[PDB]
RNA sequence: GCUCAACGGAUAAAAGGUACUCCGGGGAUAACAGGCUGAUACCGCCCAAGAGUUCAUAUCGACGGCGGUGUUUGGCACCUCGAUGUCGGCUCAUCACAUCCUGGGGCUGAAGUAGGUCCCAAGGGUAUGGCUGUUCGCCAUUUAAAGUGGUACGCGAGCUG
RNA sequence: UCCUCCUAAAGAGUAACGGAGGAGCACGAAGGUUGGCUAAUCCUGGUCGGACAUCAGGAGGUUAGUGCAAUGGCAUAAGCC
RNA sequence: AGCCAGGAUGUUGGCUUAGAAGCAGCCAUCAUUUAAAGAAAGCGUAAUAGCUCACUGGUCGAGUCGGCCUGCGCGGAAGA
RNA sequence: CCGACUUACCAACCCGAUGCAAACUGCGAAUACCGGAGAAUGUUAUCACGGGAGACACACGGCGGGUGCUAACGUCCGUC
């Protein structure tokens, strides 16, 4: 024909961007309730003053300064608060 | 089959057949060997035999090199030279098919001075192109 | 026609052909063809070249293809429009940076070797240059 | 005469001459090696 | 056997390594033994004949720096990756 | 209690034709032409396995590579939808040269006749009919030859339809 | 409409009729807690029995497993009883 | 460079082939007199023959040859 | 009754040497981003609330890419 009809993808599909990364960093004052990092599994792990959630999103559990740091045998990476 | 020719050197020598008590007839053997000859004659890939023929030419000594050089194009294998007193005596196996012309093409390069005895000599194997050709 | 036997997926990204090449001293054989230019070299391309350059030295030595077409490209059938997804996969291709030692040899004398090279150079579009082993 | 791109010696009796800016091979024994740059 | 005039390099880095390489000269490096190593630059074309020969690779070479004598080996060298030139080498020594 | 899945869900409840058409709009968006591009196409060149009795390059030329032109089939949608009339024919042309004839030349597997293939050359010249709306094409018979392409696939305020 | 990866340029987000796959559930245990336990694969030997069933030892160390895609995670197991 | 002269004896090396006589193609590529000479680089022959080259002695009497890198040029390069 | 060898065959796993990857990572920048402190500069350049909008057809160029032919004054994003 004068023009050729082309086919079909069928790959459109793709999911809502879900604001995962860490939401405040190392020096970073927060209240307590305050939300650090957004997780799917346990990248960071909860060390001092941090709470793991169902969907491990780790929080503060006490007012302070937010830390990361390297532990344990396994070098994984904990965040913890220091009370101040 | 391949081509409606004459086959020739083909050796065939029956040794099992089966047969009915009273269905036991000349002309179905007779039909039945036709079938037989059918299948065999395919698994055994033939080749058409083309009549390549002994020539001899007689030429003058200086015109040896053309003679020699038409008789390879011609497809033709020579299998021998005689030095005669008054020229050089060749010989070759020219393919039948591919000489035709060949006096008229052979007295210019000898300045008409030149001449060929023609004998068939023995059916040999066509050239796959050759073969084709004819095929088609 | 190099290609690999199985993928992982079976299209990819353009990507960009950037940076110096890895792979660029003669670790094989005796002697080298190295890629001056960069650019894509096709299976078709790398394969008509090692016809060349494997029949130059007359089946001697040994030969090394020292690249891989792994990238394969796909082409828009002709007057087609834009988009409707991305087209089929026509050819592989190799990425080739400059540097990059393509064919190896050894087996053969240095001079011979100089010259298969040159004919099988003739066959790629990227500028080659003829490289020795060196010990490091 | 070949006029192509790539002139060359094809025996040793040919030879490389600059005539009036183009190149040319010129052979003393047999004149089918006779080739212009062009 | 070798004798390589070399001279210290004043200043290193990226650029000061481009610039000195579009001069003819090429850095290299002299480590071992318990002395703090030393940054050469010395002559391109010279060292680029000098090992042409396959025994420079192997038996000792001489570096003159100030005048005063040190006793390598050639450890390594990083050549051009399609140009006959050398980027870099590294010297033992003794 | 909703494949209200057309999934922020028009109504509880709904398919088609229009060449008989009509209105408001858009070159925001297609068909012709121009434009950009040049995959494809055409032309040229690079390397030579081989064909050419022998002999790669007289003549061809595999597997591959690099360009040119804008010239086919395309890609895009930049211009025109308060209109740029769209094939073929007729009349009248004009340019380019990648030359069909005539002119000059090299090589030839150029004995002569007659060719083949490149290089130079655009001054002039370069069919009539049968059949089809045809351009083409096939065919008949000529000719030194019945060139290829651009010019809005030249030319409808010049004709035809 | 929703989920996973890439495009996505090391915070988030990020388009195309871009490249690939899934969901419209399941489970009163497959949830809670306490206690306990640790694979894939291969080698050697062993009734049917063999490449490959159950058994013993060894190597190996998660190359397994996760009710279902993919990514991240999981031994203090989030895996098994 | 050029010019003069030689470029010779096993030998037509063997195999193959209608022929393969240095020179279609295979294996070998050795000996000899040498100042030198190849079981031959090329032209030629149907095979020979023949013609050069490698190499050598003389003549001349001062520089010459071939690659590598690189700057700027040259051809490839035809449109209304 | 369980055996012991062997050859120019195929040969997995493993070892050594080589490359390739948007949907590979035992490594890993420059930048960008978040936060704390300090100076200088900046007509508050910042945030909040309220009155009024317009706008939701973008274009090319650089840089990073998808798509296309690393074709298009093509198309689709990021950033200036
Ligand atoms: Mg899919
Ligand atoms: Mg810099
Ligand atoms: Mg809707
Ligand atoms: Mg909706
Ligand atoms: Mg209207
Ligand atoms: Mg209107
Ligand atoms: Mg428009
Ligand atoms: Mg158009
Ligand atoms: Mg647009
Ligand atoms: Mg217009
Ligand atoms: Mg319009
Ligand atoms: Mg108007
Ligand atoms: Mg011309
Ligand atoms: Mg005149
Ligand atoms: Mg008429
Ligand atoms: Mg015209
Ligand atoms: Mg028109
Ligand atoms: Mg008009
Ligand atoms: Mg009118
Ligand atoms: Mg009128
Ligand atoms: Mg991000
Ligand atoms: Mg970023
Ligand atoms: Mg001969
Ligand atoms: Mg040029
Ligand atoms: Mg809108
Ligand atoms: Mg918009
Ligand atoms: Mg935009
Ligand atoms: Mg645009
Ligand atoms: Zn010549």
């Amino acid at each position: 024909a004068h023009k050729k009809a082309g086919g079909s993808t069928r790959n459109g599909r793709d999911s809502e961007a879900k604001r995962l990364g860490v939401k405040r960093f190392g020096g970073e004052s927060v209240l307590a309730g305050s939300i650090i990092v957004r997780q799917r599994g346990t990248k960071f792990h909860a060390g001092a003053n941090v709470g793991c959630g169902r969907d491990h999103t780790l929080f503060a559990k006490a007012d302070g300064k937010v830390k990361f740091e390297v532990k344990g045998p396994k070098n994984r990476k904990f965040i913890s608060i220091e009370a101040e | 089959p391949l081509a409606g020719y004459p086959v020739v050197d083909m050796g065939i020598r029956l040794h099992f057949g089966s047969y009915h008590d009273v269905d036991s007839s000349e002309l179905a053997f007779k039909l039945a060997a036709s079938i037989a000859f059918k299948e065999g004659f395919k698994k055994a890939k033939p080749v058409l035999l083309e009549p390549i023929m002994k020539v001899e030419v007689e030429t003058p000594e200086e015109n040896t090199g053309d003679v020699i050089g038409d008789l390879s194009r011609r497809r033709g294998m020579l299998k021998g030279q005689e030095s005669e007193v008054t020229g050089v005596k060749i010989h070759a196996e020219v393919p039948l098919s591919e000489m035709f012309g060949y006096a008229t093409q052979l007295r210019s390069l000898t300045k008409g001075r030149a001449s060929y005895t023609m004998e068939f000599l023995k059916y040999d194997e066509a050239p796959s192109n050759v073969a084709q050709a004819v095929i088609e | 026609m190099l290609q690999p036997k199985r993928t992982k997926f079976r299209k990819m990204h353009k990507g960009r052909n950037r940076g110096l090449a890895q792979g660029t001293d003669v670790s094989f054989g005796s002697f080298g063809l190295k890629a001056v230019g960069r650019g894509r070299l096709t299976a078709r391309q790398i394969e008509a070249a090692r016809r060349a350059m494997t029949r130059a030295v007359k089946r001697q030595g040994k030969i090394w293809i020292r690249v891989f077409p792994d990238k394969p490209i796909t082409e828009k059938p002709l007057a087609v429009r834009m988009g409707k997804g991305k087209g089929n996969v026509e050819y592989w291709v190799a990425l080739i940076q400059p540097g990059k030692v393509l064919y190896e040899m050894d087996g053969v004398p240095e001079e011979l070797a100089r010259e298969a090279f040159k004919l099988a150079a003739a066959k790629l579009p990227i500028k080659t240059t003829f490289v020795t082993k060196t010990v490091m | 005469m070949k006029v192509r791109a790539s002139v060359k010696k094809l025996c040793r009796n040919c030879k490389i001459v600059k005539r009036d800016g183009v190149i040319r091979v010129i052979c003393s024994a047999e004149p089918k090696h006779k080739q212009r740059q062009g | 056997m070798f004798t390589i005039n070399a001279e210290v390099r004043k200043e290193q880095g990226k650029g000061a390594s481009r610039r000195l390489r579009a001069a003819n000269k090429f850095p290299a490096i002299i480590y071992g033994g318990k002395e703090a190593p030393l940054a050469i630059e010395l002559d391109h074309d010279k060292v680029m004949n000098m090992q042409a020969k396959a025994e420079f690779y192997s038996e000792v070479l001489t570096i003159v720096v100030d005048g005063k004598e040190i006793k390598v080996k050639a450890q390594d060298v990083q050549r051009h990756p399609y140009k006959p030139k050398l980027q870099h080498i590294d010297f033992v020594r003794a």
